[PDB]
RNA sequence: GCCCGGAUAGCUCAGGGUAGAGCAGGGGAUUGAAAAUCCCCGUGUCCUUGGUUCGAUUCCGAGUCCGGGCACCA
RNA sequence: GGGCCUGACUGCGAGGCCUGCAAGCCGAGCAGGGGCGAAAGCCGGGCCUAGUGAACCGGUGGUCCCGUGUGGAAGGGCCAU
RNA sequence: UGGUGUUGGCUCUUGGUCGCGCCUGCGUAGGAUAGGUGGGAGCCUGUGAACCCCCGCCUCCGGGUGGGGGGGAGGCGCCGGUGAAAUACCACCCUGGCGCGGCUGGGGGCCUAACCCUCGGAUGGGGGGACAGCGCUUGGCGGGCAGUUUGACUGGGGCGGU
RNA sequence: CGUAGGGUUAGGCGGGACCUAAGGUGAAGCCGAAAGGCGUAGCCGAAGGGCAGCCGGUUAAUAUUCCGGCCCUUCCCGCAG
RNA sequence: GUAGGGAAACCGAGUCCGAACAGGGCGCAGCGGCCGCAAAGUCCGCGGCCGUGGACCCGAAACCGGGCGAGCUAGCCCUGGCCAGGGUGAAGCUGGGGUGAGACCCAGUGGAGGCCCGAACCGGUGGGGGAUGCAAACCCCUCGGAUGAGCUGGGGCUAGGAGUGAAAAGCUAACCGAGCCCGGAGAUAGCUGGUUCUCCCCGAAAUGACUUUAGGGUCAGCCUCAGGCG
RNA sequence: UGGUUCGUGGAGCCAUGGGGGAAUCUGGGCGGACCACCGCCUAAGGCUAAGUACUCCGGGUGACCGAUAGCGCACCAGUAC
RNA sequence: AGCCGGUAGCGGGCGUGGAUCCCUGGAUGUCCGAAUGGGGGAACCCGGCCGGCGGGAACGCCGGUCACCGCGCGCGCGGGGGGAACCUGGGGAACUGAAACAUCUCAGUACCCAGAGGAGAGGAAAGAGAAAUCGACUCCCUGAGUAGCGGCGAGCGA
């Protein structure tokens, strides 16, 4: 009797998978403990829809990835400060970066999906690392000056 | 055993044929009939106990329509059962049949 | 009528290259006998028949004979 | 008693005995292929009268007759047991 | 009372088939533990050889072999001696033994959720538990019950006889 | 016996408007081809529990029933505490 | 009906068995002078007899279905009621004796018991009577039980292959080895009984064979009618 | 196991109590085991007059009865008993 | 043109201003009965609610309403019971016949039960069955005592 897994189960399987058990233990366990539900054809084509659904609204933060990769590695942001030859007397932060951003280019970001460790404090030209998604990492080229 | 709610299978009469001797495609002279008396065959009438709507219902159904039970309870997901006492939602599942 | 056993010494039983074993039988040791015991000895187409092997009690084919087993009977 | 042999035939059968029926009995002669005999001829078991069992169901060997739209098959029929 | 349905999870141990893998096979004559035929003058070894240490081993107790730590130019064949049957390496297969793997099947142990019992409380707890009960099917016991049968001749019937 | 007329009077007697027994019936629930069979509560069910009337007089015919004397019960409403 | 033979394929005045042109089985063909009469056959009516039906009529003991019954009787359940009077005198208790303490003994009190006697009540032992009865079980005399496994009123439950039964196959509404009513139903009866106006002609058999047959049947024998032969 | 003429028969077909369990026309059932070929038909949802049966009722008519007959009942009969 | 039932009589009435009487519709219709507020030993007994009658609160009477079940959204609609035969479905004997009896027969009859209506069933091919054909179902004739079925018996029978 096939059935979709609504849980991962031990040497089953995956949740969403489809696998072949006994009637009776799908009818006196598995169904009404809600591990899973036997694999209608009603609700095979339900298993389909969120699959493609799923895999649609991911592709499509990978395209809103894609955008603010293809703009902000094709630029760089210039940060105007006060300083001496080489250390700043302030600093340049995340939040920083931040309103910078949009205030040069019109494009808003996370501070906190930013990689910076220590608060920059030297004058020159970094490169930052950016994560708006996974597998899609954003390299920031930024101009500090004074 | 009595009905079969689902399929209404229901008990039927047949006859017990006693026989001897030796088929003829065995090469024997023949069978020879030596009793028929009536007896009822009983459908396999299990007991099926689902959850609905928050209730407990129970099934008395032939083993074969078992599956046609788990069936009504999913056709039933689009019913507004809640309030209903047990006997009222059996009713709205047989209606599905 | 079909399946499964057999046949090996006097009696009963063991088994691709041996023909065995026990008990019956005979002498010998021994004894109040009657035994128990102990030593030695015999008793084979391994049913027949046909072929395998290099040869065969075996393997096979075939009948003969006795067993067991199941079914059937107008 | 011995010699050669298988007629302890196949396909029929005039005419009778007996007889409630059904059975039971005897049978010359013709054809096929034989045996014995020089031949005439004899041989369809046994000097004779007991040694037996209708039909139904079914087995087996033939026959190739029927074969459920058709060709086959299934299963029957027929001859023999 | 077998099979099967209702009827499920986890283990353990067996059996049988099929496929592959590897080995086993000792009357004698003889190099020794020679399966059957067949191919065959070459196979192997740096893609590790003659002994050594560990053991799966099976031994008919002489031996056979498997994996492993030894181990750094070598072992057996055709040669041939007696063989019915030659010894190397391959190859289909016979008698077995296992190692997996396929599908079957038998036991045992546990579990809980079907099903059963129970708990003044119950979508729950406890106990039994995939047994039991019940459906379909197998064969058996079965005067408890049922339908019947249980001959005729005959110096009456029975008994005897036929 | 035939025809006709007359005769049986209750708050307190008996039964009901009270209670339950066996049993019967039976919302729940269970079972059975059909008919139906069960079944907790509940309901029904008495010669058992419970409950307020004794004596006399009267009629052709009834009387703890009518009458007389002396008693009592429940229900409704009111006043008081 | 007009064609039959063969198990059949099939042939056909023939066909089957067979190797046969053999042999056999079962089959095949009007009176008058083209008119006429007759006829195969077939259709209707009438009559005899057969088959199927209850089949000439009456009659079982029984079997089956569905119902009706425990107001009789049997057991049980619930709730009530009844058992004159007299007799016997268990245990226990008290006192006394007893002994180390006891057992135990005596007296008194006590009132037990499927105890005794005997009415009611329940029975039914022996005899007599009755016998178209007073009575489809009674009457008289006698006799058993009578505090118990007792008797009895009212209310209930259990039934037909079923109940109930201190057990007799007893009882279940006056006949119970399987109740009663209606139904299957006109069961079946190879048995017994019965079978109705007249006249005329003929006129048997009681044997044989076979028969779960023997007092019943089939065939033959023997009777009768019609057509034919002579 | 039932139905049909079909009693296990060569046993199909229709139905179905139990087990196992598809497909959507290039799908499926049937033509008497089975197979090939050739044909027939579209299962697992329902409805549908009329032609047919019967006679409590009414009328019409009898080579139907005529009071022991005809209904059990001609009548105060499903009565009396 | 007579009339007040069978039914006369006593005693009283009605009708050509159309009676009695016949047909149709309507009104009334105690109590019981499916019986249905509840109970019950049918034709009796005891209640709730609203309204009325009495002097009426107790008591009583009158009118309306109040069972259970099913189905649709407390309101509705329906069901229940009967009917001589006939009909469909679910169950289903035995005597008897086989001159015994068991398979077979009687017979899917008798009977029980559910349901139905003036009928009921059936009905528009997953048919038939050999016709290269037919064209729903029902009913009658015939096919036919054929084909077949059968302790190949008795019989059964498309
Ligand atoms: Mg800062
Ligand atoms: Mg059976
Ligand atoms: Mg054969
Ligand atoms: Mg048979
Ligand atoms: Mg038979
Ligand atoms: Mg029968
Ligand atoms: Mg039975
Ligand atoms: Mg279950
Ligand atoms: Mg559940
Ligand atoms: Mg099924
Ligand atoms: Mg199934
Ligand atoms: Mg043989
Ligand atoms: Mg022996
Ligand atoms: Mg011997
Ligand atoms: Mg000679
Ligand atoms: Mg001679
Ligand atoms: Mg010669
Ligand atoms: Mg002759
Ligand atoms: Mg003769
Ligand atoms: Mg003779
Ligand atoms: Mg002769
Ligand atoms: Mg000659
Ligand atoms: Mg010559
Ligand atoms: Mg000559
Ligand atoms: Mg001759
Ligand atoms: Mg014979
Ligand atoms: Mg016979
Ligand atoms: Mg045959
Ligand atoms: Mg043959
Ligand atoms: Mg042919
Ligand atoms: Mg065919
Ligand atoms: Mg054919
Ligand atoms: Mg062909
Ligand atoms: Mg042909
Ligand atoms: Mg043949
Ligand atoms: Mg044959
Ligand atoms: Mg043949
Ligand atoms: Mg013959
Ligand atoms: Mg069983
Ligand atoms: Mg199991
Ligand atoms: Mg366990
Ligand atoms: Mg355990
Ligand atoms: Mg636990
Ligand atoms: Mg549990
Ligand atoms: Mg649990
Ligand atoms: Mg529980
Ligand atoms: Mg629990
Ligand atoms: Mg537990
Ligand atoms: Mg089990
Ligand atoms: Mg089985
Ligand atoms: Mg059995
Ligand atoms: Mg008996
Ligand atoms: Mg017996
Ligand atoms: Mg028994
Ligand atoms: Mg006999
Ligand atoms: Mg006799
Ligand atoms: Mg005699
Ligand atoms: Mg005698
Ligand atoms: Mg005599
Ligand atoms: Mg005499
Ligand atoms: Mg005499
Ligand atoms: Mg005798
Ligand atoms: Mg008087
Ligand atoms: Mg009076
Ligand atoms: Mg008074
Ligand atoms: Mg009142
Ligand atoms: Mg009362
Ligand atoms: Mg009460
Ligand atoms: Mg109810
Ligand atoms: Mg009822
Ligand atoms: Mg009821
Ligand atoms: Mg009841
Ligand atoms: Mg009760
Ligand atoms: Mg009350
Ligand atoms: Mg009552
Ligand atoms: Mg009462
Ligand atoms: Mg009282
Ligand atoms: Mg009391
Ligand atoms: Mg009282
Ligand atoms: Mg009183
Ligand atoms: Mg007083
Ligand atoms: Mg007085
Ligand atoms: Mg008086
Ligand atoms: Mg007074
Ligand atoms: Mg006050
Ligand atoms: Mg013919
Ligand atoms: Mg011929
Ligand atoms: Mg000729
Ligand atoms: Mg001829
Ligand atoms: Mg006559
Ligand atoms: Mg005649
Ligand atoms: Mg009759
Ligand atoms: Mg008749
Ligand atoms: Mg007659
Ligand atoms: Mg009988
Ligand atoms: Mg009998
Ligand atoms: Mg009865
Ligand atoms: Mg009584
Ligand atoms: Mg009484
Ligand atoms: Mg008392
Ligand atoms: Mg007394
Ligand atoms: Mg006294
Ligand atoms: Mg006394
Ligand atoms: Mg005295
Ligand atoms: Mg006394
Ligand atoms: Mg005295
Ligand atoms: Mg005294
Ligand atoms: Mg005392
Ligand atoms: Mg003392
Ligand atoms: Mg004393
Ligand atoms: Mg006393
Ligand atoms: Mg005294
Ligand atoms: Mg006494
Ligand atoms: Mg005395
Ligand atoms: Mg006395
Ligand atoms: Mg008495
Ligand atoms: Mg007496
Ligand atoms: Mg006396
Ligand atoms: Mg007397
Ligand atoms: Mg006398
Ligand atoms: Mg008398
Ligand atoms: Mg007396
Ligand atoms: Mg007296
Ligand atoms: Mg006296
Ligand atoms: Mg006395
Ligand atoms: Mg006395
Ligand atoms: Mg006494
Ligand atoms: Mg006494
Ligand atoms: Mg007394
Ligand atoms: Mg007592
Ligand atoms: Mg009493
Ligand atoms: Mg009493
Ligand atoms: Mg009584
Ligand atoms: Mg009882
Ligand atoms: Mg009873
Ligand atoms: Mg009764
Ligand atoms: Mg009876
Ligand atoms: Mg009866
Ligand atoms: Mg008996
Ligand atoms: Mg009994
Ligand atoms: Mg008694
Ligand atoms: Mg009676
Ligand atoms: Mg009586
Ligand atoms: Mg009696
Ligand atoms: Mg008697
Ligand atoms: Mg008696
Ligand atoms: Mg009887
Ligand atoms: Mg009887
Ligand atoms: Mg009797
Ligand atoms: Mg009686
Ligand atoms: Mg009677
Ligand atoms: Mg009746
Ligand atoms: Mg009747
Ligand atoms: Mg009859
Ligand atoms: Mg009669
Ligand atoms: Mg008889
Ligand atoms: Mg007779
Ligand atoms: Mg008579
Ligand atoms: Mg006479
Ligand atoms: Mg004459
Ligand atoms: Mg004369
Ligand atoms: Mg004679
Ligand atoms: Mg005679
Ligand atoms: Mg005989
Ligand atoms: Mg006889
Ligand atoms: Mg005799
Ligand atoms: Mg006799
Ligand atoms: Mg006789
Ligand atoms: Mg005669
Ligand atoms: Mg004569
Ligand atoms: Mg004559
Ligand atoms: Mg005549
Ligand atoms: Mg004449
Ligand atoms: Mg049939
Ligand atoms: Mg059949
Ligand atoms: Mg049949
Ligand atoms: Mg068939
Ligand atoms: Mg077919
Ligand atoms: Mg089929
Ligand atoms: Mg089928
Ligand atoms: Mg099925
Ligand atoms: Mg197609
Ligand atoms: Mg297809
Ligand atoms: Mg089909
Ligand atoms: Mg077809
Ligand atoms: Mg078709
Ligand atoms: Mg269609
Ligand atoms: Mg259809
Ligand atoms: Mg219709
Ligand atoms: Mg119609
Ligand atoms: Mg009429
Ligand atoms: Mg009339
Ligand atoms: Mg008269
Ligand atoms: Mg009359
Ligand atoms: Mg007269
Ligand atoms: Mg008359
Ligand atoms: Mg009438
Ligand atoms: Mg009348
Ligand atoms: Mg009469
Ligand atoms: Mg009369
Ligand atoms: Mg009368
Ligand atoms: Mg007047
Ligand atoms: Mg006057
Ligand atoms: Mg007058
Ligand atoms: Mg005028
Ligand atoms: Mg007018
Ligand atoms: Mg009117
Ligand atoms: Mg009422
Ligand atoms: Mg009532
Ligand atoms: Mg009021
Ligand atoms: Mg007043
Ligand atoms: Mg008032
Ligand atoms: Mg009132
Ligand atoms: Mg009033
Ligand atoms: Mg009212
Ligand atoms: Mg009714
Ligand atoms: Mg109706
Ligand atoms: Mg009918
Ligand atoms: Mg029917
Ligand atoms: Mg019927
Ligand atoms: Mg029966
Ligand atoms: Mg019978
Ligand atoms: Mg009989
Ligand atoms: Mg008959
Ligand atoms: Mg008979
Ligand atoms: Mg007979
Ligand atoms: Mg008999
Ligand atoms: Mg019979
Ligand atoms: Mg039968
Ligand atoms: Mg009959
Ligand atoms: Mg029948
Ligand atoms: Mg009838
Ligand atoms: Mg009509
Ligand atoms: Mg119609
Ligand atoms: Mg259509
Ligand atoms: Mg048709
Ligand atoms: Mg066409
Ligand atoms: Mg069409
Ligand atoms: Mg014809
Ligand atoms: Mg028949
Ligand atoms: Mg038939
Ligand atoms: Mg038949
Ligand atoms: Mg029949
Ligand atoms: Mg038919």
């Amino acid at each position: 009797m096939k059935v979709i897994l609504l849980e991962p189960l031990e040497n089953l399987g995956d949740v969403g998978q489809v696998v072949d058990v006994k009637p009776g233990y799908a009818r006196n366990y598995l169904l009404p403990r809600g591990l899973a539900v036997l694999a209608t054809e009603s609700n095979l084509k339900a298993l389909e829809a969120r699959i493609r659904a799923q895999a649609k609204r991911l592709a499509e933060r990978k395209a809103e990835a894609e955008r603010l990769k293809e703009i902000l590695e094709n630029l760089t942001l210039t940060i105007p400060v006060r300083a001496g030859e080489t250390k700043i007397y302030g600093s340049v932060t995340a939040k920083d970066i931040a309103e910078a951003l949009s205030r040069q280019h019109g494009v808003t970001i996370d501070p906190k999906r930013l990689a910076l460790e220590k608060p920059i404090k030297e004058l020159g030209e970094y490169v930052l690392t950016y994560k708006p998604h996974p597998e899609v990492p954003i390299q920031l080229k930024v101009s500090v000056v004074a | 055993s009595k009905v079969c709610e689902i399929s209404g299978k229901r008990p039927i009469v047949a006859n017990s044929i006693q026989r001897r001797g030796k088929a003829k495609r065995e090469g024997g002279v023949g069978k020879k009939t030596t009793g028929i008396s009536k007896r009822r065959q009983y459908p396999n009438l299990q007991k099926v106990r689902v959850r609905v709507a928050g209730q407990e219902i129970t099934f008395r159904v032939a083993a074969s329509h078992i599956p046609k039970v788990y069936e009504l309870v999913e056709r039933a997901k689009g019913l507004k059962l809640e309030g209903l006492s047990p006997k009222e939602i059996k009713k709205e599942l047989l209606k599905l049949l």
